[PDB]
């Protein structure tokens, strides 16, 4: 059971930084409408 | 931008927290399962 436990863990950091990930996406573009 | 620093900061702090109950659930399985 530890390791299903263990797969809903790594699972759930993926999507926490699938989340972080697209925060930078956004700055990115920001940054190069301001730029531009 | 202040609101994205603030995302940042509440992503980060959420993700060290999943990575450290990784962590402690790798160290448990390779101890009750190896």
């Amino acid at each position: 059971s530890g390791i299903v436990q263990q797969q809903n863990n790594l699972l759930r950091a993926i999507e926490a930084q699938q989340h972080l990930l697209q925060l930078t996406v956004w700055g990115i573009k920001q940054l190069q409408a301001r730029i531009l | 931008w202040a609101s994205l620093w603030n995302w940042f900061n509440n992503y980060t702090s959420l993700i060290h927290s999943l990575i450290e109950e990784s962590q402690n659930q790798q160290e448990k399985n390779e101890q009750e399962l190896l």
